[PDB]
């Protein structure tokens, strides 16, 4: 029939990826386009923004945000320190304790002007300490399950964590520099790994991190790995305008 | 109280026959300087935890001139001497107070403490 | 390359597993392909560090790391198949040890070198869990008195502590 | 079955004595002797790996309960 | 003094770096729009003003923290801080 | 005047655009619409970009009120954020494999086109020319 | 309950039980310097050691909440406040030669090095 003929009229995902000039894009959604050469040229244009994840899914948009426990909302700093938030928390706790009776009584013999609104505290929050939140630039749609996602493609060696340091035996904080991790030890001993030969280890193939210490006890840099003639294992394990804006308002 | 001292290091003397009071020179900062560092910075990370008192520490004292050793006293009736550099080990524990130790002071040379 | 994530912690997630793989070296694969029923961690995993010595030292490091608070070991992926090996060469590395002692069998525990703790330099003894007792036999035989790195080898069946 | 354990060795029995006393049964591949580093002496036992398992079996047959340094030693398959 | 702002004909301004000792020409930051530029100008070390064939003038600024030296189609990009439809093709800007 | 409280309010709308219910997302979308039409021309476009990221996923929806408030948010956001940004959001799904997605993207692009069809002339992509047609626009890349 | 001399011999940091560090001029008639009063920690009932950075850029003190408090000596502004100990932080000492190294001790029985 017509559907069967055009289904056979359709091609292989390898057909596509080899035809196309930019093969990163190809997916079976495109392989299922009634005009896949277009669809792929479009998806490979500059600056364009791909369809959301979730048209395939059977679950609706954030019904996946449903099941796990979710916290409510955390105010901006400049409003916590503006003393209308605390005002509102206090009034809340008051009226949650009071008995049905008392709410009707406050409506009647009212506590008129319990707390006068504070000015210049507010007006300075909103007009003197208001600040840019964290925004996400063009393209990065929010989808459900974003919090889960594993995070990868930091092939960099210097990438360390504080729990990583703790549960590996190394230091957390300003000493994450002057702390060569227990893997830089065998980096100095028999070399850094031969798929990160484009990685230099700090204190083992790189110079001293800020104010490092040479020595062979716990807490130092040891022998920066060098040849018998003096050249290090690699790199250097020891270590040897007018940006003013034009239109601006202070 | 019965006076007792526990050395926790196997070796009292280094490879030159010197005590652990000898100001180290393998430290990347000159601990014999009388001049302060040109500029200080605020600490950001916890580097080390000396664990080994069984009650709260009541005072801490650095070694005079050089700061390479640390004395601590505690409500556990013990005084402890620690390395600030190297492997940061407990070097010695002094025992002989019948009650909690409140304060401690080195002499100017650091050879003795009260 | 392939490392046995043993004592593989249940909730200790493969994401931070791979982040530690990177914080040690070539994070190329972190996988604990689990039970087809459970989903939780299956006690042994494959961690590929695409460099052999990278995985070797990363293993020496991430052993005793408190996974789920518990020490979990990165190793090679108990009726006494452990052999005592003394007059030991102190100048070896751990992956070099695994490749020098793994010729006649697997190593279910890398060579634990009985070194002094005051310094970090050994006095010349170790013990190594191989695959078989006949494996420890053959290896300890071919290296009985034979040429070790600087102090000639002397190997046989190991004592129990 | 080429490696055999030999115990009951007198303090003077050494690797050269063991090689000389076991060499008659066939070429030896290795000799390993546990020693106690605090004393510098052996623990009274050793392991001899001969090239041939048949030579090791003959040495076991001929050496078990034999005399070496005036005392009876034990010889057996090590594993 | 050592940065380049190339301005292609359709995509945008494209900030390019010359590392002399390795002697490389390497990209670090470009724009997020299409802009058929006719002429651009420099306002500072990080800010570039652009004209456009259709009427507009815009001012685009690099974020304040650019990893100048390193080694979709870019790594990190610039922002737009002003947008004006002049009304006629603007063929030359100048800071003066 | 909203140019002041736009920052204070964003993290609450992103909070309620990550699901809480149909009506939750319907209402946060209405709020985005009116913020955008107020802050037209005052530069608070990074914040409306951030909230586009969260509104655009609701594009595939069915309930009339919900999808309708979504479409309203996108017209407001079109004047306030410009029609490049929204043509880029609408690029890839014009010619996509499913007909539900083709239809929603052509609904949007129709409304983006009717209003402000004349900016887009400088926002269209570069679409190469095959054998028997000409598709590049050489008019636009004369040098001068 | 705690007093320390500053590295240059000119100032005494006296921790006062009213939640303030009071600065006295050590060489000059022992007068209180009303321009140098450090506030924003809580030390009521505790003998928390105060110390100075070697360069006199900073003043450090532990609090009853186990927090290390770090003020800029020049502006008197609290610059850093982090939880150092689980219990009361009693000892705070700056390392005399090192730019960032601070040693804290607490009633939790721990001593902590910071950098």
């Amino acid at each position: 029939s017509k559907k069967k003929l055009r289904r056979m009229n359709r091609f292989t995902v390898a057909e596509l990826k080899q035809l196309v000039a930019r093969p990163d894009v190809v997916e079976m959604h495109d392989v299922t386009a009634q005009d896949p050469k277009l669809l792929v040229h479009l998806k490979a244009t500059r600056n364009s923004v791909p369809v959301p994840r979730h048209w395939c899914f059977k679950r609706k948009y954030l019904q996946g945000k449903r099941g796990i426990e979710k916290p409510p909302f955390e105010l901006p700093d400049f409003i916590k320190r503006t003393g209308i938030q605390e005002m509102r928390e206090a009034l809340q706790e008051k009226e949650e304790q009071k008995t049905m009776k008392s709410k009707m009584r406050e409506k009647v013999r009212p506590k008129m002007g319990k707390i006068d609104i504070d000015y210049q505290k507010l007006h300075d929050a909103f007009f003197k300490w208001q600040t840019k939140p964290k925004l996400t630039i063009h393209g990065d749609l929010y989808y459900e399950g974003k919090e889960f996602e594993t995070r990868l493609k930091e092939k960099k060696p210097g990438d360390l964590s504080d729990e990583l340091r703790i549960s590996l035996g190394m230091p957390v904080g300003p000493n994450a520099h002057k702390v060569p991790p227990p893997w830089l030890i065998a980096m100095q001993r028999y070399g850094p790994p031969p798929s990160y030969p484009n990685l230099k280890i700090p204190g083992l193939n790189s110079p001293i991190p800020e104010s490092c210490s040479f020595g062979y006890h716990a807490g130092g840099w040891g022998k920066p790995p060098v040849d018998e003639t003096g050249k290090p294992l690699y790199g250097d394990v020891f270590g040897t305008i007018d940006r003013t804006p034009w239109g601006e308002l202070e | 109280g019965e006076e007792k001292t526990i050395l926790h290091v196997k070796e009292m003397y280094d490879y030159q026959g010197r005590s652990y009071l000898h100001i180290p020179q393998d430290v990347g900062v000159n601990l014999r300087s009388t001049m302060p560092p040109e500029k200080c910075y605020l600490p950001k990370k916890q580097i080390h935890v000396w664990s080994g008192h069984t009650k709260g520490v009541s005072a801490v004292r650095l070694f005079p001139l050089s700061g390479h050793l640390l004395l601590s006293c505690s409500m556990d009736c013990k005084i402890k001497l620690w390395e600030v550099y190297g492997e940061r080990r407990c070097l010695r524990t002094f025992i002989g107070h019948s009650k909690a130790v409140r304060d401690i002071c080195f002499n100017t040379a650091g050879t003795q403490f009260l | 390359a392939t490392v046995y994530v043993g004592g593989l912690d249940e909730k200790v997630s493969e994401p931070l597993l791979w982040e530690l793989f990177l914080q040690a070296g070539p994070v190329v694969n972190t996988h604990m392909p689990k039970d087809r029923v459970t989903g939780q961690h299956q006690g042994y995993g494959f961690v590929e560090f695409l460099s052999e010595e990278d995985a070797d030292y990363a293993i020496k490091i991430m052993n005793m790391i408190k996974l789920y608070g518990k020490p979990i070991r990165v190793n090679k992926a108990d009726v006494g198949a452990n052999i005592f090996i003394g007059n030991l060469d102190p100048e070896i590395d751990e992956k070099l040890l695994y490749d020098t002692f793994s010729a006649f069998g697997v190593i279910l525990q890398t060579p634990k070198i009985m070194r002094d703790p005051d310094t970090g330099n050994s006095k010349g003894y170790a013990f190594i869990n191989f695959a078989s007792f006949d494996a420890s036999d053959a290896a300890i035989e071919a290296m009985n008195g034979q040429y070790l790195c600087n102090r000639p080898i002397t190997v046989s069946y190991a004592f129990k502590k | 079955k080429r490696v055999l354990y030999v115990g009951g060795l007198a303090e003077e029995v050494d690797d050269k004595v063991l090689h000389a006393a076991f060499i008659p049964f066939g070429d030896i591949t290795d000799i390993q002797i546990p020693l106690d580093y605090e004393t510098e002496k052996h623990r009274g036992f050793a392991f001899v790996e001969f090239e041939l398992a048949e030579d090791a079996a003959a040495a076991i047959d001929n050496m078990n309960e034999s005399e070496l340094f005036g005392r009876t030693i034990r010889v057996n398959l090590a594993k | 003094g050592h940065r380049v702002i190339v301005s292609d004909v359709q995509e945008s301004f494209i900030w390019v770096r010359y590392k002399r000792n390795e002697n490389q020409l390497i990209i670090f930051a470009d724009d997020t729009y299409p802009r058929w530029v006719t002429t651009a100008s420099l306002l500072d070390y990080d800010t570039v003003a652009g004209a456009d064939k259709f009427g507009n003038i815009c001012v685009v600024r690099l974020p304040p923290n650019t990893n100048d030296e390193v080694d979709n189609g870019a790594s990190q990009k610039a922002e737009v801080i002003m947008n004006y439809h002049v009304g006629e093709t603007v063929l030359s800007l100048q800071k003066t | 005047m909203g140019k002041d409280y736009i920052y204070a309010v964003t993290p609450l709308l992103e909070d309620a655009l990550m699901d809480r219910d149909l009506v939750h997302r319907q209402t946060a979308s209405a709020v985005v619409q009116h913020m955008s039409l107020g802050v037209y021309g005052f530069g608070c476009e990074d914040s409306l970009n951030h909230l586009l990221n969260y509104v655009w996923p609701n594009v595939f929806e069915t309930s009339p009120h919900v999808i309708q408030a979504v479409m309203g948010a996108l017209e407001g956001l079109r004047v306030a954020i410009g029609p490049c940004r929204m043509l880029q959001y609408c690029l890839q799904g014009l010619f996509h494999p499913a007909r539900k997605v083709r239809d929603v993207y052509w609904k949007i692009y129709n409304s983006i086109y009717i209003g402000s069809q004349d900016a887009l002339i400088a926002h269209y992509p570069r679409i190469y020319n095959d054998d028997k047609n000409t598709y590049i626009r050489y008019e636009l890349d004369y040098i001068l | 309950p705690a007093v320390t001399l500053s590295p240059n011999g000119k100032w005494l940091a006296c921790q006062s039980m009213d939640n303030q560090i009071l600065i006295f001029g050590a060489q000059n008639r022992f007068r209180l310097n009303k321009k140098k009063i450090f506030k924003g920690h809580m030390v009521a009932g505790y003998a928390c050691q105060v110390d100075f950075s070697p360069d006199m850029s900073y003043v450090i003190s532990g609090d009853g909440n186990g927090k290390l408090n770090i003020w800029d000596w020049k502006t008197t502004k609290l610059y850093s406040r982090f939880k150092a100990h689980d219990k009361v932080c009693i000892g705070a000492v700056w390392h005399p030669h090192e730019t960032s190294k601070v040693i804290t001790c607490g009633w939790d029985g721990l001593i902590k090095l910071w950098d």
